[PDB]
């Protein structure tokens, strides 16, 4: 019983840190996503700013 | 002198020369016969929108001036109809006698004219007349995504003003014909549609016609509160509004802003949107409680005509696509959805019970969005996560069948003190409707005091109530 | 003096000066016919719109043929009335270019058959009705989730390549068949071989007596892929007016108007919107889409389908045309590229016929619990890509076990689709795809493989399937 | 009828005079580089300049061709290297066509064309059996850089050999190594004995980027029209895009999504539409057309390959991911289709590679969601393992164009499940022994095949298999 | 409110509070005035002049010889991110600031100001 519940606390710990692992892997691939998208749209803002300046 | 000639007639627009002693604002008459309303005043020729149809019109025709500015017919005739922001009928039936006109833009309240809203809006709609309170007066946005429950909550607002005293009006703009006649006929259906006034701008109409649709409403809902009746003005969506401006104003070569928007967006509607008071006792009592809409684009915020609307209006409800086809109806999130008004307006029974419901859901809310992944947490947190799971489902409602206030208070109370923890998640909206029947069938008194004093029950003879329910209801 | 002379060119767009009061109307006609005079010239005949006047009698417009030789000083004449189109009983088994010839080899229009105009205002209040009711169509998921509505608009969103055409094919070999009424179908922004394909099919169905055909195409100048979708539109009126049959309408690509829209604007001389797009957006297309309608005197279903520019709905002309369609079906390519077909977006997708009275209560409860399992399934897929399969339990692990089943379900082979692929189509009764989603959900079939569920028709197919697979 | 040159405006020009001018038409400065008149204003002309324009100066005269963008074409430009305005760069000498077409033509209407009748037959087997292509129609080929493009439009070119099939190669936009480099290879395999180059390069103006495509196009209607078969590959559309946008933001037009004008889907439509497979009453010819576009990581939803994708009849897309991962070449089933397909293939073809994009589809899903879990071993067994050995059998190395009984050979024994018993590296030295077996013991099965166009009988098909058991190794 | 409250200070020479109930309307206001005037926007579309006409104003506010004008003033912050232009250039002339949190004002514990995000000199 004992070590059954020291190789718990170890299985949990290297799950758990793979786990965050994982989330941390995520979170970076959503944030290049999530930037490429926020500059896309003030390229697309900055773009009818000139196409406005230009026709008046 | 004050006869001009047109020397464009493109797209819905034309310019004009001569007209010298022109108004912004004024009404000019085309040869055609339709008229138009001057609104850039420039240095050598005048721009003129032109309402109807614009095919006829031709360069080197003439305009003559009205003279006169724009004003709406009014009277207690129209109720009961459907009409044109112009003025004339569109439904058959013929034509009403409007024994007088107001003009369309005029001076708003001061200050000192209006006092505090304290008399409550009952909506019959839970989450609402819980958590997000409507005070007459109170101006209320209401903003989510396409298909998530704007007019069906438009309409439950106009159906449960059968009950208590509301000259409320619903305005159109750009609707879908049919659509508006597929609503007509749920008004007429619901036995709702003779003590309201249902203006129409359908997508077909030249653009001026979808632009002034919502002053012309309100100019019909005020003449109402001057006398002294409460009134309600519903605007269907506000966007498509802002939509017909950007393209009027694109047409007539002005300088554009964020988006194309011209920068005059957030003046028009104030100009619109601070007409809704509540009159002092000298000036007669009356209200204009308003219900804007706005239809966001993907979930969009920080954009620049909801930012203006939830930067005017006195409080916000948020609607949520994720949440609706999640089964909750009408899709309501609490989290996002603020009135400063609150608290004052709600009837004193419903004040104990709302403001402890609001502490419950906040609570829940906050610990579900994380703890929930995991499958087993504290006991203390199981408890918290059972009481929110069962409030969310209590807080399901069906379609057009509002709930009177007195029943509602008698749900919430039963929820928030806790005797719904024998009954299952799934039961639930089983119980409410075997619990409704019980308490028509027995416990009247108790509705009787609720609907006069405002005041909640004796706690001896609620529980006895509840209790008894109780033995009745059978669990699956 | 009502000739007229080009004072300039600048692509599809011509600038008229007549002299002075004679100017048309918008939307009227004007013709070129010129004399090859010199070994230099070509030769042209060519029709234009006019579309604005813009003072000192000149006229801004919109040719219908490509401008190529055209001459500063060359003349132009006035037909007078609108780009007019030769309709009644004569129609119907032609096929016309946008100005009302027809190119079919088969001959040409007696000149006594009456003409009418394109441009006429929308019907109001009083004449439309709304008895509303279910034009079923054995097309499974729209069966199921999304009904459409007889006499009534439905629409068809989708970017390209996902499967917009191969559906409208579909609903042409359901519908088209039993309907009992006059068809109209316009090609706008339309392939030249879909064109011809579905020329050879209505042929070989003999369903060609009965319907009419406009056709304009992908290498046609903008102009006449706009006034294409008002040519249709005119001949289908005068069916459902005078001859009071129910009538169909098919409008191959709507959005190529409001883009040949976008192309012609900012020659004309208008300042761009939110992203490019003319200024009239919203209110040329809803003059367009407020004509088709079902009045009273005879009603009109109309199946049409809109490109998304891109993979991207909040644009502007997607947003605009969202309102005016009483049933809606999306096709999303990320579930295409799974290989479920048709790729329709059982969350996204809208119908008004949705309602306990108009599908009643076994049927609505069954499309709105099939729509609760998936969007729970799309929170379950997020929290497993971190914890994985393994971590859920309860209530997530059999969401994640009906949802890919029911995903797989809604799938089905199209008669149409013999030709991509060597299959055998089916027709499903709206009662066998409400008990099967109904027998999906109870999980008696929980045991069958996921694999078996593609592509199918009904429950016992599914079985059949499953036991050739060792089941 | 003599007009002065009033702004030179870094490629674009303008001129004050050339009264009786048509738009389309050509004028030709006394320097003697051709001009391409667009608009025509109250006052001016728009002349768009080709070639060099450094050696122009505000103040010279222009001058009229008379005629509207003729290119020449004629039997004495086969085998040549010339530039979009139909002169030689290649230096042999010069080139001797009697007359003209024009640029601009109007596209055959729907009365006009036919349904698809006959293959192309490329000799790749991914294309061949997932993929196919049928004479007149037009097929996307997109990718990143260096992923393969170049390797399989002149892998197709070479493969037509014995047939009258007269074939075009338009360099837009490309570097003169790689230019030099192929028609160089094509001379390596004599294939350039009946093939016409043209070649515009980076160091040129835009306006000789952007109308590339259209001489490709106008030399391959003259033998369309004729009688004869042609194929036309452009080897870059994208460059022809980029070239429209900085020539339409040179003149003053007003930018759309991604600045780039509406005009792209009008221009690309107008270009692709041409390509046909003309009717027995107009004389039955074809012209098929491969155009490529390039994918920036991959985009696959972004403006211009979708613009380009909704013209074209099916879309091939080559994967980088696959291809640095060993598998050269290879297609991503689940984005790549062809909407002719089935009228193109041969008899035999139907009979055997029907359905075998959808299997590989659902292989690449169930691979996603075998990641993250358990799985059924119906599924395990049945969807992964043919799925492998699927993409296994469909790779093929460099300038090895197989005949199309060999195919239908191993595409049977694939979908039939004949070879699911030899797995992994012993699969390709499996299909590789098959075919060095079969060239001198399958001539009646070949012949059957090349003459009947139909799947051999089932006995004799299993005689092959029987054989390649006792000849094919243990392992 | 500025100039009256400049008069109290020089004149009486006692400390006189002025209290501006939110600016984040102002600095609005500024950007439809300038696009009614025909200049180009900048950022999400604020006037290129947003320093300088928020600094015209925030300078006034100070404490000279003869007293004080010590001011308290409010901001909203559109959606929970700071980096918007109004509250970003506000920030610099502030010399202390109090964050007040929704989570806790509706936890009903008043006034809703956050302990660990406040900051002063
Ligand atoms: N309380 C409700 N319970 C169940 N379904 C509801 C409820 N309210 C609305 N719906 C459903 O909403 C759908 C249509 O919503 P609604 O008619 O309100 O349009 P909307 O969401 O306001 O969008 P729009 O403004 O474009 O009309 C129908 O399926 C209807 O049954
Ligand atoms: N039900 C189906 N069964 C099998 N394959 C299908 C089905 N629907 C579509 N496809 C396939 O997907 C593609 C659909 O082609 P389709 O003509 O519908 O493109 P599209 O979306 O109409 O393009 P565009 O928007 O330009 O008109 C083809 O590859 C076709 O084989
Ligand atoms: N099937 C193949 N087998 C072996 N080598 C190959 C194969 N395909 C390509 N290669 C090698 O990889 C190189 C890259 O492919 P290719 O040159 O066609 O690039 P690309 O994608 O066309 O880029 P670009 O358009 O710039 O030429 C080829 O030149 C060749 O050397
Ligand atoms: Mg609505
Ligand atoms: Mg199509
Ligand atoms: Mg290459």
């Amino acid at each position: 019983l004992l070590d059954a519940k020291a190789s718990e606390h170890a299985a949990r710990m290297t799950a758990m840190k793979n786990a965050t692992d994982n989330a941390n892997e995520l979170i970076r691939t959503l944030t290049l996503s999530y930037n490429r998208a926020r500059q896309a749209a003030i390229t697309q803002e900055i773009t009818e700013i000139v196409a406005g300046a230009n026709a008046l | 002198s004050d006869v001009g000639t047109v020397i464009q007639v493109g797209d819905g627009i034309a310019r004009a020369h001569g007209l010298d002693n022109v108004m912004s604002g004024e009404l000019v008459e085309f040869a055609n016969g339709v008229m138009g309303m001057a609104l850039n005043l420039e240095e050598n020729n005048v721009g003129i929108v032109i309402l109807g149809p614009y095919t006829g019109i031709k360069e080197g025709d003439e305009v003559r001036r009205t003279g006169r500015i724009m004003e709406v017919p009014v009277g207690e005739a129209l109720i009961g109809r459907v009409v044109n922001p112009l003025g004339q009928p569109v439904d058959g039936l013929g034509p009403v006698e409007t024994t007088e006109t107001r003009p369309i833009e005029s001076r708003a309240p001061g200050v000192m004219d209006r006092r505090s809203v304290h008399e409550p809006l009952q909506t019959g709609i839970k989450a609402i007349d819980a958590l997000v309170p409507i005070g007459r007066g109170q101006r209320e946005l209401i903003i989510g995504d396409r298909q998530t429950g704007k007019t069906s909550v438009a309409i439950d607002t106009i159906i449960n003003q059968k009950d208590q005293n509301m000259i409320s009006i619903y305005v159109a703009i750009g609707q879908k014909e049919s659509t508006v006649r597929t609503v007509v006929e749920t008004l007429r259906k619901h036995g709702a549609l003779d003590y309201t006034i249902v203006v129409t701008a359908s997508a077909s109409q030249p653009a001026p016609l979808l632009f002034l649709a919502p002053y012309a409403g309100v100019a019909m809902g005020e003449y109402f509160m001057y006398k002294g009746k409460h009134v309600l003005v519903v605007y269907d969506d506000l966007s498509k509004q802002a939509a017909a401006y950007r393209e009027l104003s694109l047409l007539l070569r002005r300088p554009p802003g964020r988006e194309a928007y011209p920068g005059d967006i957030f003046y028009l509607h104030s100009r619109l949107l601070e007409r809704a008071a509540k009159l002092s006792d000298a000036k007669g009592g009356g209200s204009l409680t308003a219900l804007p809409f706005v239809e966001t684009q993907a979930g969009d915020i920080s954009a620049y005509i909801p930012t203006n609307v939830i930067s005017i209006t006195d409080g916000q409800i948020f609607l949520q696509s994720d949440l609706f086809f999640s089964g909750v109806r009408p899709a309501i999130n609490a989290g996002l959805s603020v009135s400063r008004v609150g608290g004052a307006a709600q009837i004193k029974a419903m004040k104990k019970v709302a403001g402890t419901l609001r502490l419950d859901l906040a609570a829940y809310r906050e610990l579900e969005a994380f703890a929930q992944f995991g499958s087993d947490l504290d006991k203390a947190t199981q408890a918290k996560l059972a009481r929110g799971a069962r409030t969310v489902e209590v807080l399901k409602q069906d379609l057009h069948q509002p709930i009177p206030v007195e029943k509602q208070v008698l749900i919430i109370y039963a929820l928030t003190r806790g005797f719904l923890d024998d009954i299952p998640v799934e039961d639930v909206r089983r119980f409410e409707k075997e619990f409704y029947l019980f308490l028509d069938q027995n416990g009247q008194h108790l509705l009787e005091h609720i609907r006069t004093t405002k005041d909640l029950p004796n706690e001896d003879d609620l529980n006895k109530a509840i209790e008894a329910f109780k033995k009745t209801f059978v669990v699956s | 003096m009502t000739r007229g002379r080009v004072i300039q060119v600048m692509g599809p767009v011509v600038d008229v000066k007549f002299e002075n009061g004679h100017l048309p109307a918008i939307y009227n006609a004007l013709k070129i016919q010129h004399k090859a005079r010199n070994e230099n010239e070509v030769d042209i005949d060519l029709t234009l719109e006019v579309a604005l006047h813009l003072g000192d009698d000149t006229v801004r417009t919109i040719a219908m043929a490509s401008t190529d030789g055209l001459i500063r000083g060359m003349e132009v004449i006035d037909t007078g009335a609108p780009i007019s189109v030769p309709v009644g009983e004569v129609t119907l088994g032609r096929v016309f270019n946008v100005l009302g010839e027809p190119i079919d080899l088969e001959g040409d229009i007696p000149a006594d058959a009456r003409r009418d105009p394109i441009h006429r205002p929308a019907p109001k209040f009083e004449e439309l009705a709304t008895e509303v009711e279910i034009l079923e169509t054995g097309i499974k998921v729209v069966d199921l989730l999304a009904p459409y509505i007889k006499g009534g608009k439905i629409g068809l969103f989708g970017g390209a390549g996902v499967g917009k055409t191969v559906l409208i094919q579909e609903l042409i070999h359901n519908i088209a068949q039993e309907h009992g009424g006059i068809s109209v179908f316009a090609g706008v922004g339309d392939r030249t071989r879909e064109g011809n394909d579905l020329y050879h099919e209505m042929k070989d169905s003999g369903v060609i007596s009965k319907t009419a055909m406009v056709f304009g195409q992908m290498n046609e100048p903008p102009g006449a892929r706009m006034r294409v979708a008002l040519t249709g539109l005119t001949m289908a009126e005068y069916f459902r007016d005078e001859q009071g049959q129910d009538v169909l309408l098919f409008i191959d690509n709507i959005f190529r108007f409001t883009q040949a829209g976008s192309e012609v604007s900012a020659l004309l001389g208008r300042m761009p919107s939110a992203v490019g797009y003319q200024p009239t957006l919203a209110t040329e297309m809803g003059q367009l889409q407020e004509r088709i309608t079902s009045t009273a005197k005879g009603s009109i279903t109309s199946i049409q389908a809109i490109y998304v520019p891109a993979d991207d709905y909040t644009d502007p002309a997607p947003a605009t045309t969202f309102s005016h369609l009483d049933a809606t079906t999306n096709l999303e390519r990320k579930l295409a590229e799974m290989g479920i077909y048709p790729a329709v977006d059982p969350l996204a997708s809208t119908s008004r016929a949705l309602a306990p009275e108009i599908v009643g209560e076994e049927h609505y409860q069954v499309a709105r619990k099939v729509q609760q399992t998936l969007q729970r399934y799309k929170e379950l897929q997020d929290i497993i890509a971190i914890l994985g399969m393994d971590e859920l339990s309860d209530e997530d692990k059999l969401v994640v076990h009906r949802a890919r089943r029911i995903q797989f379900f809604l799938s089905q082979n199209f008669h149409v689709a013999e030709q991509f692929t060597g299959q055998p189509g089916s027709y499903v009764p709206v009662k066998e795809t409400v008990r099967g989603f109904k027998e999906i959900l109870e999980g008696k079939y929980d045991h069958l493989p996921e694999d078996a569920f593609r592509l199918v028709g009904r429950i016992e197919e599914v079985v059949e399937k499953a036991k050739a697979m060792g089941v």
